[PDB]
């Protein structure tokens, strides 16, 4: 407001008494959450859901082609030295 | 009442072409003008700042623009928006808790 | 009197099941079953190369009896070994994946109450556009009912219906996705009518009542008040309810399979 | 040896014990992971087609009566039951009749007003429970 | 009526537990135990 | 054969490796069932 | 500081000038987390 205006001190005090009477919160929460579209305690609160991948069970595959690998190169070995 | 187009504070309602004055607008800010009035017993008239700026200050001309601005060259008689408590505004204009 | 009521809750008729073999292949991705048959005879061939046409036929046998699971050659040891842990994981994750699905299957809980469409949003849920039921969450300052409001005043698309058919069309074209609230009284009758493919789930969220009206200071008023009690207390007016909503309906078929459950 | 033929047998044989074994793993970790409470019930009608679970009313009140002149399909043979059922299904006070629903774990059921029942519901030790609706339609009013 | 009623329903609370190795035989049904046998001995038969 | 030594060493290592891939089992089964992503951490700091 | 006081307008502003230089939050975390201390039990909460 501007400096030394009348609306000066009224709109002050009630500011401090939307406030305390929880209506700025109340406004807030209309617009930002209300209002909202996302979610976060609700996506927690969502108890739904259940798949098997690939992804955990490919690195079981890649330690076991690594040992078949190992074994090919300790078979040649053997064969060289005999 | 000074304000600037800033979601979710004022932005313009769905059919706001087939609506005119201050039921054009909605937001936080625009609740929060209906509380304010009500409070302190006054008519308004929800009016967006020209330039859509805050309130900063050109150094070289050392002329105030935005909301701020239209307060101190009395082209507004209050602003109600997100707009910061800053030392250098507090200089010129008065804000409320 | 004559007919206590209130507004209920109307759901899709829910039920399904079946074995398939397809039941193993999801624990275990078609995708994971398939690598570790690829596997699977990547080893009994790797195997084969350990140990003349016949001669190799009937080792890829001992190979795959090898394979088909269950002296210090270092070489195939070691592959016996890793593919003896390969297995084991999977069996492992297996076993513990079956395991959640049966968790899981458990943790599902359908709507017992109105608190249980305030607590989700999964399934949308709505009221006739006009009408006492419909004004009277607007005006309800029950915890409950209020969110329930604050829900459906803003839901979008429109959760609200314009007849009470269309109500009734919504929930079942919507798999169990959409609820409709209603008067018991109507919804209860539904029930009974084909395909019967809707319920009421939990009691009224209000006491109502209907009863027979009469002009202010009518002779009839005292006499009807007294014989809609008299009728009450000989059982006569639950008798006639019984003969127009389940007798006269067609619907102890689906309630005889809903006792179990 | 590597007889094929039976070979593949036990292989095969082998993997359907493997599959079983691990559903039966998986199943019992079920039960003792989420463990929800039973409940066998609900509607009246359920107290009329079974016998394992004896059931009674109050000695005296609108309660008894209600059924004894009932003349609805159900509750009559209810009252059949109740009228000779040994030893008393009846109680003294409604006092009684809850006691004997909590000290029968599950083999005796008490049916009174459901405006009373409700509220013994939310009494410690919490370990009673109003089923199905109610069996008439009554209504208290300002005198 | 400022309170509509009736006449309802009370019994016990579900919960507790017993014994009777039938908590074995619930996990996997009856009906699996017996065709596992029965293709128990279908195997041993086989292999016979 | 029945070498006791070592026989028993076979026996305890078997009960051993048993416990363990059991409670891999049973822990990678928590893990399928909950199966919650948690993420980095609040702090400018960070 | 009492209505209608000299020191009103100047200590207003002095404490938007504080909070802008950030002594302000300096000052807290003087008394608050620098003046510990613990300081040890919030980096073991850090919840690794």
């Amino acid at each position: 407001t501007p400096k030394g205006s009348s609306l000066g001190t009224p709109v002050n005090l009630a500011v401090l008494k939307l406030s305390e009477q929880g209506l700025l919160d109340k406004l807030k929460n209309k617009w930002w959450y209300d209002k909202g579209e996302c979610g976060a305690k609700d996506s927690g609160s969502k108890e739904k859901t259940s798949a098997l991948s690939l992804s955990n069970v490919a690195g079981v595959f890649y330690i076991l082609v690594g040992g078949l690998g190992l074994a090919m190169l300790v078979a040649l070995i053997e064969f060289c030295y005999k | 009442v000074t304000t600037i187009l800033e979601s979710p504070y004022v932005m313009m309602k769905k059919n706001h072409e087939m609506l005119e004055g201050n039921e054009r607008y909605e937001g936080y800010c625009v609740d929060l003008a209906a509380e304010i009035a009500k409070h302190c017993g006054f008519k308004y008239k929800l009016t967006i700042v020209g330039d859509g700026k805050y309130g900063a200050r050109d150094a070289d001309t050392k002329i105030w623009n935005g909301m701020v601005g239209e307060l101190v060259y009395g082209k507004a008689d209050i602003a109600i928006a997100p707009l910061t408590i800053t030392l250098v505004r507090e200089e010129v204009i008065d804000f409320s808790k | 009197p004559f007919m206590s009521l209130g507004i209920s809750i109307m759901i899709k008729k829910p039920q399904k099941s079946k074995p398939g073999v397809f039941s193993f292949l999801d624990p275990l991705a078609y995708e994971i079953w398939m690598c570790i048959v690829f596997a699977y005879i990547g080893v009994s061939v790797v195997l084969f190369l350990v140990s003349t046409n016949e001669f190799g036929i009937f080792n890829s046998l001992w190979f795959s009896l090898g394979a088909f699971m269950q002296p210090r050659s270092l070489s195939g040891r070691i592959v016996g070994g890793v593919w003896w842990f390969f297995t084991l994981i999977i069996i492992s994750s297996y076993t513990a994946n079956l395991a959640a699905f049966l968790t899981v299957e458990r943790m599902v809980s359908p709507i017992e109450s109105a608190e249980d469409l305030s607590k989700q949003t999964e399934i949308a849920y709505g009221t006739l556009d006009s009408g006492s039921t419909k004004e009277f969450f607007r005006r309800s300052k029950i915890a409950v009912f209020d969110k329930m409001w604050t829900y459906m005043r803003s839901a979008e698309p429109s959760v609200f219906v314009r007849t009470t058919a269309e109500g009734v069309a919504r929930v079942r074209k919507s798999k169990g996705k959409y609820a409709y609230l209603l008067e018991s009284t109507m919804n209860e009758y539904i029930e009974q009518r084909k395909p019967c493919d809707t319920m009421k789930v939990g009691g009224n969220l209000d006491s109502k009542g209907y009863g027979i009206a009469t002009p202010k200071g009518s002779s009839l008023g005292t006499p009807v008040n007294l014989a809609v009690l008299k009728l009450s207390e000989q059982g006569l007016l639950d008798k006639l309810k019984n003969k127009w909503w389940y007798d006269k309906g067609e619907c102890g078929a689906k309630d005889s399979g809903s006792k179990e459950k």
